[PDB]
């Protein structure tokens, strides 16, 4: 009766370019086209060899088959919609797995668990996985994974607008976050063959829990300023991030997956248009149930009226720009000495943003020009 | 005494102080010390008058014939003024010599790790140290003020009992306490009789061999009153001599009577400040004895005795001034507490915080400033993207009609490597001033060189509109200085165009070539100016379009508004 | 020097001075300046030190044969220091003579609205007024080094451009500099020419008409290298006279040599603290000039140009001591500008908030405190509920076995209006001591009237553990005030007990009996104690049972833990 | 088919109770008798009568039909257990209505309303519904009448702790307040009978639900010392309470609820005595169900060893104390002038807590004695 598994639990064919998954512009849709796109089953793939390569089974002593079970259920969770579909969490989960297991340049690493090779003997490079404990860890990627399950294709405003009863059914206030922490746990403590944490603690689970919880609520948009104030204001003017404050340790996870969720214009120029293409295919789909109710019809989602480019380099400029910045001037994004230190994702995001402000101009005095 | 100058053609407060020596050689040779110190106080009162409202220049007519200031300096008595108000000089005054004048120019006073509000020339709250009766300086006075303050009076252990001590025979500042008690309880005095006690922080003695000792009393008393009654009070004994033997004053009677009065009234005249529930007075008690030499009366003693207080006691009102509107007015004793004591206010939220906090500008280019974000990128066809025509509704209207004035505005800024100019239908309203209606609008380029240029464009042929942009440059050096918290040296500059019916130019007058500043006026920050420009329009309730930052992606986010601060 | 007095049955730091004469008469009449000096800066010193780090006493044996200080004082020397270290001396002062000693009981140096952590009697900073070169005081240096902390370094506005102003015969400061500038390039002087500029800023001239001229330069040098490098640099020009006349020091080669190498070692001698990424030195250059009055030489002047500089540049190391262990040392460069420049740490947080902010005390009750709360309130039985033993587990265990304690106990708290003693395995090892296993345990009793005691209980009847309780007394002194936080005149008195097998008896000590202290040494406030004692215990990361407040309402409300800040 | 109203609108045989419902030590129980107790009319009742003194049904042109109804189905929804009940809703609507249209002495009143008479002559006395405009005071009204529905009769933590589906759906954050808040609204929401804010605008039912859905998450005791250290560092260290700023007016609605919420230890004995026997009754109900389940009984709820008096005055020296203090230091709570101000709850709650003191010295001396 329950979603169990595919027979067999790990696949083979989907090799070659698994090991290659350790670079930020990961071919993700030659995967999706590579695995099996009728069913789906790229998460939880991705999943278990990103938990092998951090060795987590064996950390924490976990079952690989009620692992791949709670996973499936999961992957198949999630809407089949344009965007926040199975592929999205997929490129979060990866998003983590490099932010938190990769060189970091300037960094002093002190249960811990490091990735597979990560060829540590210098002491130029530190990674995130030796100042934060596995537990830690562990619980960031199993949020990263369950972050936008059974979303419904919708923003908050527009469930708080409409009145619709799951934002009743919260009182308006992270009403898509809220649903999907609690649907997601509430699938998991469904079934018994689905735990897959059986070899943890009572305190361990509490603290697993609390830490997955706090995670997913950190995505929420409406709190981007609060958490970046919040970040600025404790590695401009404090000592920095103590590694041995929890709270210190918990600000940097939710920052990590923050911007580990939106990561579109932080990669090539490929992946970044069709992660584009997806979003605004579902504002479109909004756009439309939302014409039909008669309510005015929300910016930038009109099928009729596209502003893409005004969309995305608004975007880029005021949300992942100081968020980047913010997550950069505590010296946290993963990089490399130059013979000073190239850091690639700010490279990606100026890159498309001069491409997008291109494109700004060009339509902008093409109307100019026509309208007269 | 000091008047503002109306007739110049600065963007500043101008005050004019009269004739002034200069040069420490005349200074020095200056054959009159009391013309001297009032031209010194003047300047002072100037400097601080300035310091204490905005920015300002203070201008002095050179009085003697020959001066050259690179071969004669300034003074030394100056100086020290200078310095006792400022702590760092340089970073707040320049110096300028044009012709016949000698100018200073005056930055603005900011708050600084002190927790200094504004400068005060003399607190006139006198504190007792051991011996002496010092004038508390800025920081020891804000000390004493704000603790004051927080426990809403000043805390007293009263002789609820005497510590249970071993016993020893020890020696303590409470036996000459307790000893000058018992002398001014004393009902006669023997002529030449010596004392058991000294001066400490509860005594203190005074010759005054004076024929008068009526004016000196009157001009010193307060003094030492302040200085007893700001710390555990105490005794004064007026009629002794240096070696504390016992001599008193040759005063007769139908005297005491009249000095008696006149200690009342130089008492009664000091000004108080209760912090407390209750308004008490200073309580003390006069007292003449005699000193009685065989059977004769060689003269009296007077003894005064002053009671710890509840809260501050100055001996004079504070020497804080400011220019009101015009005739620069001195502080009055609640606005200087209220300055000294009351906190800063800020409220900075998060929205606002992060668009303050992206001007970090640390080693490396740190790109996405918030506060030069517009939507419609193209204005003025020749040319890039690096000028933000900021309210983007009122310009985009603006430029559709008055033909002219697009193309005036594509020829002013043609030579500027980044700015931002901001439009208005007036800035004398959004500044809180009298508009006049004849102008059609303004604006305000702010650049990385090239201070801030106030434009103010008007269709009319018969006026100047001068007073107009200098009042109005004057009162936003003003606001950005105090309001904006720019922390630098600025100086709003002006132009003024004439737009007839199809004519786009007549630069009608132009600040810059009228007026010479020093070298460091000319080189803004254009970051630090567009905070301050934010903070003021926000404290002045006038933030509406400038600095867009559009909200069609806030409000599909669900981000709320960032100001109006009532909700 | 200065040792500390480890012979004292004091519970506190006592720093030995030495032989130090007073009264003022004498202090003037003393045939020796030198000596005097000497003994100045010596007290100073140790007043410093103390002020440092927590609490103390300076003891120093008298020196003339006749001293009272009920009839001669202290001096106007040593008056003068101390009101210069401290803004209010009453407050932080008290002065007793016992017999042969002149005894000063130092407070801590507490937190003010100044924002300065310690005291130092020089920063050795020198700051360039208009024509003095100034040492910074405390507040001055404060604001100096913060802002040179905030930019990572000091800016600059480095000669990219010079500003585009109008026409005009204009005097400014740079005509000075340029003046001097090509008086530096020039390569033969005529002597006795006149100068054209005079000293400004950037300008410092110096006769020196001395025969040695090298013990002068060494000792003079450094405070003007370091005004110039501290504010835009300038000249130093050595040989002129006070008329602008040159004239030069009349000296010859082969000694030219040596004073430039002189000249240099006492510049690189000179410390310097960079907040810079890179670390330069002290960029300048030294030049000899020829003053050539007709065919020959009459002498030569020196030139010196300092370069504007990166970060701070001292003229020596920055005069602030604390003792250490013993031996009381001075603060190095690294730890002084750590004290200087980085903030108070403190997280506070809601609910240890709440549990301080208990402390209103307004004019009315304000009932309900939450820091002396106790679940057992049935102890000790012929009482009233006004004794919280506070450990209630550790208390009780004591109690229950030790059969004499809980009468002696009883015994001891009844003449106490109001208080709350604290029990514990080890008082030492709870303020990070060495411990030692032969003391059965302690307390310690506050209540509103009589000081802070210690009581050492303990059952061998052979040792004494006098050194034991003094030095526990001693560190919970200076924990109180330094981490605690709190701010008024403390003393941790002592007792010590014998609980033989059934003998509850026999105070071997009572330190209340052996040592006066001043009369305000003995009201302490029994609250601001209690918040003390919890942030010290906080911040020591010992406090776990230590003012109750039980937490079984908490378990069923929900509400978390209030402590041990890693979670 | 849903629940309308009694067929009659207001009752007449509840008279001159109603009428002395301006004391603070209001006779509710006696009118719970005198209602019939059998179906429950008691809060919808007292809310019609409250509001029409205020003239709310004036101010806002609300129908009585309707309010009537919806405010019946609220009554009937409240679970009958022994605390959080019908009664305990009334009685804190009561407490909200006597905080705020009560004369307060040193205040300085300036669309308000005021209450039925008030005799507002003076410049000593000013009410609370002066300085708050009418709108909120209905939000904070209705947010107290509406703030313990459908109560399950347990705590947070237990149902956090046995990990109830009600708890899985709020993710363990203020899970009871969070449900009270979601279902009263879904309730009004539901019929189109119970709506009786018809004449309000739609900012206005916008602002209105918000500050009901902020007032009653307000009464959730784990955020107790947020709140009292939030006021006071509101009129400690500030210039105090802005009317102006709205901000500072939601703060002191919230904590205007937070204290008629628990307001038994500031009432008479005997209504404290009773209200002390309802809560823990519940607890002892709790203590039962949780020792069914082989959990460990938490404290204070075994009715085989009670502790009820360390309870009480363990509850009123930590919660109720400093929440009077902090609302007294603000100059809000309601007194009189003496021939020097005479605060009748402050003096209520010190002696409940005197009498707790006696009640708890009595029983350990003698059990100390016994047990030797
Ligand atoms: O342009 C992008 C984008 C571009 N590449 C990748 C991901 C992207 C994600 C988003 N947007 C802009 C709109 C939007 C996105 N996430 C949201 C969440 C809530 C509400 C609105 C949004
Ligand atoms: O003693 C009282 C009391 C006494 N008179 C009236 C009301 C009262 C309400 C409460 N208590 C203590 C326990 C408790 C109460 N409300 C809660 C809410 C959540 C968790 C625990 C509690
Ligand atoms: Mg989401
Ligand atoms: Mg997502
Ligand atoms: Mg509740
Ligand atoms: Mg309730
Ligand atoms: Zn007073
Ligand atoms: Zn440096």
């Amino acid at each position: 009766k329950p979603i169990l598994a595919p027979e067999p639990l790990v696949m083979d064919n989907l090799d070659s370019i698994m090991e290659q998954l350790n670079t930020w512009n990961f071919p993700i849709f030659d995967l999706v086209e590579n695995i099996g796109r009728k069913c789906g089953r790229i998460l939880s793939q991705v999943s278990y060899r990103l938990f092998e390569d951090m060795g987590l089974f064996e950390a924490f002593k976990i079952p690989i088959r009620e692992f791949m079970n709670y996973f499936h259920a999961l992957e198949i969770g999630y809407r089949d919609i344009p965007y926040h579909n199975r592929i999205h969490a997929t490129d979060v989960l990866h998003a983590v797995w490099y932010l938190t297991t990769q060189p970091i340049p300037g960094l002093s690493t002190v249960g811990y668990v490091f990735s597979k090779t990560y060829n540590v003997t210098d002491d130029k490079y530190g990674c995130l996985s030796g100042n934060i404990p596995a537990l830690e860890l562990m619980a960031l990627y199993v949020a990263a994974a369950m972050h936008d399950y059974d979303h419904p294709g919708r923003t908050n405003a527009f469930l708080v607008a409409t009145s619709a009863p799951q934002a009743v059914l919260y009182n308006d206030r992270s009403v898509l976050e809220n649903h999907h922490a609690a649907a997601a746990w509430n699938l998991f403590m469904s079934r018994p063959e689905y735990n897959f944490l059986i070899n943890l603690d009572h305190v361990e689970f509490k603290h697993f829990r609390f830490l997955v919880i706090e995670a997913i609520l950190a995505t929420d948009l409406k709190k981007h300023f609060d958490f970046v104030a919040k970040f600025n204001g404790k590695v401009n003017d404090d000592v920095g991030i103590d590694w041995t404050n929890e709270n210190d340790r918990l600000l940097v996870c939710q920052m990590c997956i923050k911007l580990a969720d939106i990561n579109g214009p932080a990669k090539c120029k490929e992946l970044h248009l069709q992660w584009t293409d997806g979003i605004v295919n579902e504002f479109y789909e909004q756009g439309d149930e939302e014409a039909s109710l008669g309510l005015p019809i929300s910016p930038f989602m009109d099928r009729s009226a596209p502003q893409l480019a005004n969309l995305q380099e608004s975007f880029i400029s005021h949300i992942v720009g100081p968020l980047c910045n913010s997550y950069d001037s505590a010296g946290l994004m993963p990089g490399k000495w130059v013979e000073k230190i190239y850091c690639q994702i700010t490279q990606h995001l100026l890159q498309n943003h001069k491409m997008w402000k291109k494109v700004i101009e060009e339509e902008q005095r093409l109307a100019g020009i026509e309208n007269q | 005494n000091i008047s503002v100058d109306l007739e110049t053609n600065y963007a500043e407060l101008v005050l004019d102080v009269g004739r002034v020596t200069l040069g420490e050689n005349s200074r020095k040779k200056m054959k009159d010390c009391k013309l001297r110190k009032k031209q010194n106080e003047s300047v002072s009162r100037a400097m601080c008058a300035l310091l204490n409202s905005g920015g300002g220049v203070i201008k002095a007519e050179i009085e003697n014939e020959d001066y050259s200031y690179t071969k004669d300096g300034i003074g030394l008595d100056l100086e020290n003024s200078f310095s006792n108000i400022l702590l760092f000089v340089p970073e707040y005054l320049d110096f300028m010599q044009n012709g016949n004048y000698f100018l200073i120019f005056v930055k603005s006073w900011s708050l600084n790790t002190s927790g200094l509000r504004i400068t005060t020339l003399s607190s006139n709250l006198y504190k007792r140290d051991i011996t002496s009766a010092k004038v508390m300086n800025a920081t020891a006075a804000l000390e004493f003020l704000k603790d004051m303050k927080k426990t809403r009076g000043r805390l007293y252990l009263r002789p609820e009992l005497l510590a249970k001590r071993p016993c020893v025979d020890i020696q303590e500042e409470n036996n000459m306490k307790a000893l000058a008690g018992v002398f001014f309880d004393r009902t006669e005095l023997d002529r030449k009789e010596k004392l058991t006690f000294t001066e400490s922080t509860h005594v203190e003695i005074k010759n005054f061999s004076t024929e008068r000792l009526l004016q000196r009393i009157k001009e010193i008393l307060p003094q030492y009153v302040s200085a007893f009654a700001n710390t555990d009070g105490g005794y004064l004994f007026i009629g002794l001599n240096e070696d504390k033997e016992i001599i008193g004053f040759k005063a007769e009677m139908s005297d005491l009577d009249d000095l008696e009065r006149e200690i009342e009234k130089s008492i009664r005249k000091m000004p108080v400040h209760h912090f407390c529930m209750e308004k008490k007075k200073i309580n003390y008690s006069c007292k003449f004895l005699g000193v009685y030499d065989k059977g004769s009366l060689c003269g009296y003693v007077c003894a005064l005795r002053v009671e710890r207080f509840c809260c501050a006691v100055f001996a004079k009102e504070p020497d804080s001034w400011h220019v009101k509107d015009n005739r620069v007015m001195q502080l009055t004793r609640k606005e200087w507490i209220q300055f000294m004591v009351e906190a800063e206010p800020k409220f900075s939220s998060a929205y606002e915080e992060v668009i303050s906090q992206i001007n970090t500008s640390l080693p490396a280019p740190h790109s996405w400033p918030l506060l030069e974000w517009q939507r419609q990128r193209h204005h003025c066809p020749g040319l890039s993207g690096r000028i933000t025509y900021t309210p983007e509704n009122l310009c985009r209207k603006l430029f559709l009609q008055h033909e002219g004035l697009k193309q005036l505005i594509c020829e002013e800024m043609s030579s500027v490597r980044k700015g931002s100019l901001i439009f208005s239908r007036s800035w004398s309203v959004d500044l809180g001033l009298q508009e006049n209606h004849k102008v059609l609008c303004d604006a305000l380029l702010i650049s990385q060189d090239s201070p801030p240029v106030l434009y103010t464009f008007h269709m009319v042929q018969d006026e100047e509109f001068k007073g107009y942009s200098t009042q109005t440059a004057l009162t936003l050096k003003q606001k950005l200085a105090k309001i904006g918290g720019y922390t630098k040296k600025v100086c709003v500059m002006t132009k003024i165009f004439y737009l007839s019916p199809e004519g786009m130019t007549s630069c009608q007058y132009d600040l810059r070539s009228q007026v010479i500043y020093p070298e460091s006026y000319y080189f803004t920050r254009r970051k630090y100016l567009l905070k301050a420009l934010f903070k003021a329009l926000k404290r002045l309730k006038s933030l509406r379009d400038q600095f867009s930052f559009a909200e069609n992606l806030y409000q599909i986010i669900g981000i709320d508004c960032f100001q109006k601060n009532d909700k």
